[PDB]
């Protein structure tokens, strides 16, 4: 039976599968919320340039 | 066994400096043997690093090749722990097409200073499946008002009480230590944090660095942040230029400067980028700012103890006669060569269906693999066959 | 048929069970000591627990160093990553040579990651969006019909592929990848002539979850995360338009990927297959590269590194006056185990010539083989094996199916070796 | 017209018989019997495409004809096999490394022959009706043998509307993609309207069945596949040369898929020839890369030409035979070109005269071959054209000895210019 | 130019000058190695550092609601 299946088509015994990429979860970079508040500078110290 | 990303490297046996509370080095401890004076100096330097009060102190570990300078550096790194920054580079890594040598050194310096920020978040949420919002928990049951649309995604968990941030039972506190380099790469672009991974940072401007230094000083004064000074390790510092050394001179004079550890294994040689001869390949003006710790060549028993520690690190059992033969080999050729003979002889014994490394195994590995001296001699014998003599 | 290259005859180290080298086996003759040492190194790579171990193949040109490295590769098999490299490849216009070395180190460490693949495939019965948080899509297979609530990303990829209805689609949930592989077969009979291709409707389930093993290297993860290509947000889309330059991947990305890989190894969804990095012509590396290799070999993550050099007392490149044994700094020679390759006797050269003749499908008479061995003794082994194909061509021109001595003489006269050419120069 | 009379225009091939024996003068190719025979053997080896990464060096004194041998090999090889010719100086780019440039040159020299079975319907349009409010339509096509009426789907209607098909157009339609390609306007319908329009030129009605399947062969190079697969719109870099350091893993994937295609009957590999002219301009790093680039099964046959002898290797202080390191010289076969005799020089001059279409007397041939032996062959070859122009100015038809002497006096060779310079050595700068 | 052997207080004197001027006056510190940049020419680096050693003080009456 197996030999007959192979004779009919080899895709019956082992299909060709789609080739796929490995999906890696995004890297989570943790940091303090105060870091993003850097370079903000104080209102009432910033003039109109 | 399962092979993890971290395998048996050269310095895997070193768990730290084997130092007493008085900093006196134990003969063998934490994977380090000998180098008593150098280990004591590394201990006092490590206490200086831990105290973190004096900025920009530079230490040079000098000695013959294979005397454990890099081993002392890795022991210092292991003793320091993961919470204080320890930046390790080779002198070659500052020669970049993305940035100048000055910029590479500046980044390495700012990767060694860490700012510690602790934040109070708000988290109470728990066991809820219902929809509008009321919450129920083994000890709590509550109702919350809402006037925005974020709940649609929340349907299909825990929220921030202040801003309503949504994400899949008390306030809880989080500590984040961020290096100065991270701070100025995050704030150099709109998505500059990506450059912390791709390396496409390209010469952060001095303006933003000045502003970030000012803001970090402000945070320190206001109590929001505390500075965790680290240590920058430059291995093979003789690969640096005269320009790089001159930059290091004044880079170490900032109050935001880490502790600098340098390793070099050469005598009076040419400074790269110049025709001048200096004691360590380092200009004398930089050596002026350095405390130099010298490593002594290992004795026979120190070599045998290192071989024992490396064998038990690699999980290979040798006979005593094999230990003496291998110690003789190490004293005759080099310590690294014997360290590698250990693994090769374990493999040869394994093929033999044996369990313990014998003298015959070490002889076989000695025949198969050559040291520099024997290969150089066999080369001299075939001098003409080799190319470009 | 397959093309015959200079190493196609090497199928292994030809070592028996005890590791002793058979005089001739697996396409290698002689170099028994070097072959035995390479067998020990093969066992080292298979042991899998030692990192950053380097070996140096030292010997004059023609002695089979690259042949032995490729024999090691054959012994390991295609499963283990064998990254071949030349010292001249470090000098990149985009990234620093240290980065090139680190990338080659990272692609010699291989990962086999078992991944669950979520597949939606079927005929699009309907496609109804909801303001744009939703798309309700009906998918029909032989097994049955199902309608699924999918993300705006999948909907908008569906719009990219332009799937309307009666279209057979293949959705990978993990990557958000949509493939419009054609219109359903039931609609072929609609028209005599239509401008599309019809595909039979899928015969499996609409929602299929499949476990597959993916072969990747640490460098693949590094490059993917340093040049992200997933995600559909506009900011990343506009970054995809940049010229895809190689960037100096930071140690932080590599540490993060190390953490991720360690987590995978703990979870049992990945296995590490550390391989070997082969740097041929290592003498081409400059002093900076060797001094970086000092550190790169101390890493607990490093692969097994094989170096090959044929130089005798060459100046180290970049040093301008420093003569080291193999063009390699002494401090690096202290970190390597040197395997020496010796010159060949006339008989070994004759055996190699016969093996090359067999691989190239060339019948050579005993007289021709002896003459070619004499030539190789006078000129070089490489010269003799090169004469075989032209000699066979001349033999076919003469109408003979074997290389006789006269054809070898003719080809010897037509072509020259380096020594004869230097003489006439 | 854009191809004028180049230096090697007369070279139509190697001029060898079936035994690979060189005929004295054949295919514009005089002398160099042994070198030409070696080139023929190498050409046979290239045609067989069986052995990969073979290197040949053509070595000789300047003007002995190494580049002519290479051009003859290219001409005899034909347009179908890739033949990339570069100068060693071309690998020094600001876009990419020398190793990258050499890899690209290697992969330009390998050709991938991709045969696909298409199904096209080709016929003469004798009727097309499109109804528009989904659109409806009908289309009748005919060959010489049969006519069929097609009920059009919306996609096919859109394709026809975009391609503006009328009655009398000869079109081919791809059954898979529905692409419409129109070959012209047909014998029967032909003339078209009684409106503004333009002139007319007509093609024949196709014969046989409308649907004829048919198998088409598409040829690419490995470099093209690399460039297309590297950059998501990297195809335009095949013209701009803006492909910086294609990743090694991408190339490994290309190689694996090409081998897979070959096993599965889709692709056929055509190994070509890479010709590095002036290979002494490569530095030691490039030679070291060449050493191992020739070990791959996807490596072409490498032809190198150099006139150096006992010269410094670029990037090093070492002296080697051809300016090429001895390790690479052991990897290749050397074809030596001998200097030219009096009669070979005269024959080459006659061939160049024929190529440039200049008649010149036998006395002129004697004088010019003497000049070529004394000065150089190339200088005499240029005197050919110069003297023809002088004769035409004189309003003659045959170039005489007097014209040759006139152009000898007008245009100097290196020896005489160097002498006159030596006399006034102080007037020239930085002596 | 502060000329003298190493360790004789040249940098200390420059920093003392900076202190005597106060943060009001812009003090731009630099190393001669900083002129070698992969992005701009040494002349541009020098010109920029000249630019940032001249300070500008803007007075504004800022009204807000
Ligand atoms: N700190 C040190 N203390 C004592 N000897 C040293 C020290 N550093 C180097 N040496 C000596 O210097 C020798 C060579 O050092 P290397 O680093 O291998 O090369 P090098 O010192 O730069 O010498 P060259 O030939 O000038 S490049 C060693 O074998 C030691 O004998
Ligand atoms: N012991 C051997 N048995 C069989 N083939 C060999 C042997 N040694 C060398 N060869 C081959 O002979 C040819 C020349 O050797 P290569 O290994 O390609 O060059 P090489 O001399 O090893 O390169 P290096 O680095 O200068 S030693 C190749 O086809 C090799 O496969
Ligand atoms: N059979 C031949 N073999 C070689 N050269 C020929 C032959 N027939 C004609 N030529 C001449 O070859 C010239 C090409 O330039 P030459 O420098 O003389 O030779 P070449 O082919 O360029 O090789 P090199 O590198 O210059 S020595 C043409 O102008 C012809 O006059
Ligand atoms: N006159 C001084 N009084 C007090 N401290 C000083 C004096 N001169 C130098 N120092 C300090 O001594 C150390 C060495 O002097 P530096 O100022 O760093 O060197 P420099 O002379 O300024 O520059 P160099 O070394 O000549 S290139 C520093 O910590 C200085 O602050």
């Amino acid at each position: 039976v197996r030999l007959q299946r192979i004779c009919n088509h080899p895709g019956l015994v082992e299909p060709r599968h789609p080739g796929s990429s490995y999906v890696a979860g995004p890297l989570e970079y943790p940091s303090a919320s105060l870091i993003l508040k850097a370079l903000e500078r104080d209102f009432w110290k910033e003039a109109d340039l | 066994d399962v092979t993890r990303i971290e395998r048996i490297g050269a310095h895997s046996h070193i768990r730290g400096l084997g130092l007493d509370d008085a900093l006196e080095p134990r003969q063998a401890s934490q994977g380090m043997v000998g180098q008593l004076a150098a280990r004591r100096a590394a201990g006092v330097v490590l206490e200086m690093i831990r105290e973190g009060k004096i900025a920009g102190r530079a230490v040079l570990i000098a000695g013959q090749p294979g005397t454990g300078k890099t081993a002392i550096a890795m022991g210092m790194a292991q003793a320091l722990g993961p919470d204080t920054p320890f930046t390790a580079i080779a002198g070659s890594e500052i020669f970049s097409l993305e940035m100048s040598k000055t910029e590479a050194l500046t980044q390495a310096f700012r990767r060694s200073i860490g700012v510690r920020i602790k934040e109070e978040t708000e988290i109470i949420e728990g066991e809820v499946v219902e929809i509008q919002l009321t919450l129920k928990t083994t000890e709590m049951e509550t109702i919350y008002d809402l006037g925005t649309k974020m709940i649609e995604s929340l349907t299909k968990i825990t929220i921030d009480k202040a801003t309503g941030k949504i994400s899949k039972q008390k306030r809880k506190e989080v500590v984040h230590t961020v290096s100065l380099h991270e701070i100025d790469v995050i704030n150099s672009r709109t998505q500059g944090f990506l450059a912390l991974f791709s390396g496409d940072t390209g010469e952060i401007k001095s303006e933003v660095r000045e502003q970030i230094n000012a803001k970090v000083a402000e945070w320190r004064e206001e109590g929001k942040a505390e500075i965790i000074p680290g240590v920058l390790f430059i291995d093979e510092v003789h690969m640096l230029d005269i320009e790089s050394f001159s930059f290091l001179n004044r880079a170490l004079e900032s109050d935001m400067a880490p502790v600098l550890i340098m390793a070099t294994n050469r005598g009076i040689t040419r400074i790269r980028g110049t025709s001048y001869q200096s004691p360590h390949g380092i200009p004398i003006d930089l050596l002026d700012r350095l405390l130099i710790v010298s490593t002594t060549p290992y004795s026979e028993k120190d070599t045998k103890q290192i071989l024992r520690i490396r064998c038990e690190e690699e999980d290979v059992e040798m006979s005593e006669d094999a230990y003496t033969v291998l110690t003789r080999i190490g004293l005759e050729t080099s310590l690294r060569y014997a360290i590698q003979l250990i693994t090769a002889a374990s493999l040869v014994c394994r093929k033999r269906k044996g369990t313990e490394v014998q003298v015959d195994d070490i002889k076989r590995v000695y025949s198969l693999f050559l040291d520099e001296s024997r290969s150089t001699q066999y080369m001299k014998e075939y001098q003409d066959a080799f190319l470009f003599n | 048929t397959q093309r015959i290259a200079s190493h196609s005859h090497v199928k292994g180290l030809g070592l028996d069970e005890s590791g002793l080298a058979k005089q001739a086996a697996s396409g290698l003759v002689g170099q028994e000591n070097a072959r035995e040492a390479c067998g020990v190194i093969v066992e080292l790579i298979k042991s899998k627990k030692m990192a950053g171990r380097a070996v140096l193949l030292a010997g004059p040109p023609g002695t089979g160093k690259t042949a032995l490295a490729l024999a090691i590769a054959q012994e390991l098999g295609s499963k283990v990553p064998f990254c071949p490299m030349v010292g001249s490849e470090v000098y990149s216009t985009e990234i620093k040579k240290t980065e090139v070395l680190m990338e080659n180190f990272r692609r010699a460490i291989g990962l086999r990651i078992k991944e669950t693949k979520e597949v939606y495939e079927g005929e699009v019965t309907e496609l109804t969006p909801c303001e744009i948080s939703h798309v309700i899509i009906g998918l029909k297979t032989a097994k049955g019909t199902k309608q699924l609530k999918l993300d705006p990303s999948i909907f908008e990829s569906l719009q990219k592929e332009r799937v309307e209805a009666g279209d057979v689609i293949y959705i990978e949930a993990n990557s958000g990848a949509v493939k419009r592989q054609g219109r359903c077969d039931t609609y072929a009979t609609e028209f005599d002539l239509e401008a599309e291709e019809y595909v039979p409707l899928p015969k499996g389930d609409v929602h299929k979850k499949k476990e597959i093993i993916q072969d990747v290297t640490l460098h693949d993860l590094d490059v993917a995360n340093a040049r992200p290509q997933g995600g559909q947000d506009i900011l990343s889309m506009m970054g995809q338009l940049m010229k895809p330059k190689k960037t100096e991947i930071t140690d932080k990305l590599r540490g993060e990927i190390n953490k991720v890989v360690n987590k995978y190894i703990d979870q049992g969804i990945a296995e590490l297959v550390p391989g070997v990095l082969f740097v041929d012509e290592v003498h081409m590396l400059d002093i900076e590269c060797f001094t970086y290799l000092h550190r790169a070999l101390e890493s607990s993550i490093a692969p097994i590194v094989i170096f090959a050099s044929n130089r005798g007392n060459c100046v180290i490149r970049g040093t301008e006056d420093i003569t080291s044994p193999h063009g390699i700094p002494l401090d690096l020679l202290d970190r390597v185990m040197i395997i020496r390759t010796m010159l060949y006797t006339p008989q070994e050269m004759k055996q190699i010539i016969k093996i090359r003749a067999q691989t190239e499908g060339i019948n050579i008479s005993e007289e021709a083989l002896n003459h070619l061995g004499e030539i190789g003794t006078k000129t070089t082994l490489r010269y003799s094996v090169q004469l075989l194909t032209p000699a066979n061509l001349l033999a076919k021109i003469n109408g003979k199916d074997s290389i006789e001595k006269e054809h070898v003489e003719e080809i010897s006269e037509l072509f020259y070796d380096a020594k004869s050419s230097a003489k006439i120069l």
